[PDB]
């Protein structure tokens, strides 16, 4: 079930910096472009 | 391997090498045909 | 054959569109959407026929072991509003003692 | 039927089928294709993988 | 006067909620180079107490 | 390119004593510095400072058929840390520093030169590498440094000569241990300028065949060099060490 | 001469023996996004340069060790990173290089086919119908 | 100091003949620095090194490079005579002549250098 009350450890968390932002969105969509060339690579070689 | 362009092998060049077989041997005795003279009048090449 | 036939026997045939008086009421369904709407449905209702299958033919004095440390789906009575028939899993949290969070309170 | 320009011309199609003939033969085999380059040795610019053996096997 | 000298892993752990570290510039003293486990950072506050005194 | 400055890691490879260094856009090889801190023949070395003195060596595969031919994939190259390697045209030392660096301090490398000036800077790196002795004598003669080469495990042959068959089958001869490894690095349009270059390593694996070894893997190291191969061969069994 | 001894009696390998003692891999958060960059390298640069297909279960070696190429003595123009490129790990130099905005495009087009017809596309729908 | 010296009896004037025949094909690099470069580069399959040379150290350090590299290299007696063969207006003392991967001097090329280890 998805937790609607805010715990202890969800409240002590650290605000990440800019550059672990910029570091984490890049890894993103890095990770996201990655999946879709493997999905298409995968149907390519699913049709030959 | 190399010298190999889609199943045309580049690396038979004259003189040709060509191994011979039982088989072969036996019926180029029985049809008194003489082995490295016929062999050169079908490659029109030196053999050995 | 296939040398036997014309470009004018090889042209396609056009799909036709649904209506411009009735564009808002969604795409004109053919035969392939048509077929991805039952391949979905079928596959539903197998799994659905599957499951009551299950809960027809099912031992009311069945025990695994993993009973002592599940909570079970109960009823609407037992658990309340809050009752899908669904067992609840863990999210990964758990009572934390008072040692390890005076540790932490000194770190925040 | 309809056919293609470059059916209109036999040499012209006999190029197109020889570089792209020779272009097959480089995702098969592995070409020479000039050593180093000018710039020096710039590192196995396309993956090292460990676990592949390509020798014939005497 | 404890953890003088260790002030980037300090400041490290304290904005991280890491742990800090347990003595600075006074590992290298004597006193407290003799203990061994966690008597050595018993002996490290101590001593470092002592020497604000 | 590689350029110096760029984050690596650096991971073992499959064969013992080589790394495989990858990061970024290029992935290269690397061997540990025997002598840290001083390159040979100013190439391009990885330093990682451990949580100093761990510096590691990029091998050139364009410069060395030894590491033109791990790129190919070899099998195996019999050449694990601790090992006895003699190399036959160790011309200024360049590879031998690369196999000296295998080896490591516990082997050595037995590198025989022929001319006086590639001997010149095969003795400097000597001087550097303590488990590399130089060797200026000439090949085609083994009885010269019969006193200086102990029976060793590996061969690596790398002379460009016509003879070159018999050159390796008399070293191999008075310098190999039973079941002995070797690599001979064959030029095509050296052995036989006018025949076909399969051909020419088909006749030197039977050449060698004829001079009692055994041959195991053979690549053709072909995006680095035209016309070469790489024989990888055992002496006097069919394992190789026993 | 001959003393009393010291007596010091009181799983996987730390150090390779025979690759000159690789430490194993403290697997820190910042070796992992490395790790990750690398076995993505070939969607970094985007269709430029192709690499070999490695894919294991695992992408995390078991030894590995972070470092840095020195320096040819032959080149030092233009095979050196300046002061301003030199950066701490492998994700800030891709991060650092050009083409982000190339990533962010690409990103954005997936996010669209991926956005095409899932559940706004039937909310906007559903509302057309109710007006 | 030149050991692989080339002698009289029709060698010098095949290495030059070979020299102006691929310098006709264009395939031919002149001069100390290029030579090295081409050596350096791998695409050397020859080398020519005039011995009249002004003190001989720069036909002396090409040898340690082509004997690194493994190419044949060879000393002929007059800088003057390659510079004329070449076909440059100067005098020339260091010649490579490199590899194509389809021509007919590439015979010349395997002949001569068939003699030049022969000679070494």
């Amino acid at each position: 079930k998805p937790q609607k009350k805010e715990t202890y450890m969800q409240k002590r968390a650290v605000v990440v910096g800019r550059e672990e932002r910029k570091l984490r969105d890049l890894m993103q969509k890095l990770t996201t472009i990655r999946k879709e060339k493997i999905a298409k690579r995968k149907a390519k070689k699913e049709a030959q | 391997p190399s010298s190999m362009f889609f199943e045309h092998n580049e690396a038979l060049v004259p003189p040709y090498n060509v191994l011979v077989d039982t088989n072969f041997l036996s019926r180029t005795v029985g049809a008194k045909l003489p082995l490295l003279e016929s062999a050169m009048d079908c490659l029109y090449a030196s053999v050995n | 054959m296939s040398s036997l036939r014309h470009a004018i026997q090889r042209r396609a045939h056009k799909e036709r569109a649904q209506p411009l008086e009735r564009q808002r009421l969604g795409i004109l369904e053919k035969k392939k959407d048509y077929r991805l709407r039952a391949r979905d449905y079928k596959k539903k209702q197998a799994v659905l026929k599957s499951l009551r299958q299950k809960a027809a033919e099912r031992n009311e004095d069945e025990f695994y072991f993993g009973m002592m440390s599940r909570k079970g789906p109960g009823s609407a009575l037992t658990r309340g509003k809050g009752f899908t028939g669904t067992v609840d899993g863990d999210r990964g949290n758990k009572a934390l003692s008072v040692e390890t969070v005076r540790l932490l309170k000194t770190q925040d | 039927p309809n056919r293609k320009k470059e059916q209109r011309n036999p040499r012209v199609k006999k190029r197109k089928k020889y570089e792209e003939k020779q272009k097959k033969l480089r995702s098969v085999k592995a070409v020479y294709k000039g050593g180093e380059g000018p710039g020096g040795y710039q590192g196995e610019l396309s993956g090292i993988k460990t676990n592949l053996v390509k020798s014939v096997k005497l | 006067i404890q953890i003088l000298g260790a002030e980037k892993a300090l400041f490290r752990a304290l904005k991280t909620k890491h742990a800090t570290p347990k003595y600075g510039i006074i590992y290298h003293a004597s006193l407290v180079g003799q203990a061994s486990g966690p008597n050595k950072g018993k002996i490290a506050r101590q001593l470092a107490a002592k020497i604000a005194l | 390119g590689a350029k110096a400055g760029k984050k690596v890691i650096v991971e073992p490879h499959r064969h013992k004593g080589v790394f495989v260094a990858r990061g970024g856009k290029e992935d290269l090889l690397c061997t540990a510095n025997l002598v840290p801190g001083e390159s040979v023949y100013g190439e391009k070395r990885i330093s990682v400072e451990t949580p100093t003195k761990t510096e590691y060596r990029i091998w050139n595969p364009f410069r060395s058929k030894l590491a033109a031919g791990i790129l190919g994939g070899l099998e195996t190259i019999y050449m694990k840390p601790g090992s006895k390697v003699l190399y036959l045209g160790a011309a200024s030392g360049t590879s031998v520093s690369h196999v000296a660096d295998i080896v490591g301090p516990t082997g050595a490398v037995y590198a025989v030169e022929f001319s006086h000036r590639s001997g010149r800077d095969l003795i400097n790196m000597a001087t550097r590498r303590t488990n590399v002795i130089p060797i200026v004598e000439d090949a085609r003669k083994p009885m010269a440094y019969r006193m200086l080469v102990p029976m060793v495990d590996v061969i690596f042959a790398d002379v460009a000569q016509p003879d070159q068959a018999r050159i390796v089958g008399i070293n191999a001869r008075l310098f190999l241990k039973q079941g002995g490894g070797l690599l001979i690095s064959i030029k095509a349009s050296c052995i036989d300028s006018t025949a076909p270059p399969e051909q020419v390593f088909a006749s030197e694996v039977q050449k060698l065949r004829e001079d009692k070894f055994f041959p195991k893997e053979q690549l053709t190291l072909e995006p680095y060099e035209r016309d070469h191969a790489m024989v990888s061969c055992v002496y006097l069994q069919k394992e190789f060490e026993g | 001469e001959l003393s009393v001894r010291v007596p010091q009696l009181p799983g996987p390998p730390d150090t390779l023996s025979d690759w000159y003692n690789i430490p194993r891999t403290n697997l820190t958060p910042e070796l992992k996004r490395d790790l990750q960059l690398l076995r993505m390298r070939d969607v970094v640069a985007m269709g430029k340069q192709f690499f070999k297909k490695d894919n294991r279960k695992d992408f995390v070696p078991e030894y590995c060790q972070v470092g840095t190429i020195i320096a040819g003595a032959t080149d030092g123009v233009s095979g050196r990173l300046t002061r301003k490129e030199r950066k701490r790990t492998i994700v800030e130099e891709v991060l650092s290089s050009d083409s982000v905005s190339k990533y962010k495009r690409k990103y954005h087009e997936i996010q669209e086919h991926k956005k095409s017809g899932r559940k706004g596309y039937y909310k906007k729908l559903m509302a057309a119908r109710k007006r | 100091a030149a050991w692989p010296k080339a002698e009289d009896p029709a060698l010098v004037q095949e290495l030059l003949d070979c020299v102006q025949q691929a310098s006709h094909y264009r395939q031919l690099k002149k001069g100390a620095n290029e030579t090295t470069k081409s050596v350096n580069r791998g695409t050397s399959e020859l080398v020519i090194l005039a011995a009249d040379t002004q003190p001989l150290s720069i036909v002396l350090h090409i040898p340690l490079i082509c004997e690194e590299k493994n190419v044949p290299y060879v000393y002929v007696p007059s800088k003057v005579a390659l510079g004329r063969a070449c076909g440059v207006s100067r005098a020339v003392i260091a010649v490579s002549l490199t590899s194509n991967e389809a021509s007919d001097l590439n015979s010349k090329i395997r002949a001569l250098r068939d003699k030049v280890e022969r000679l070494a």
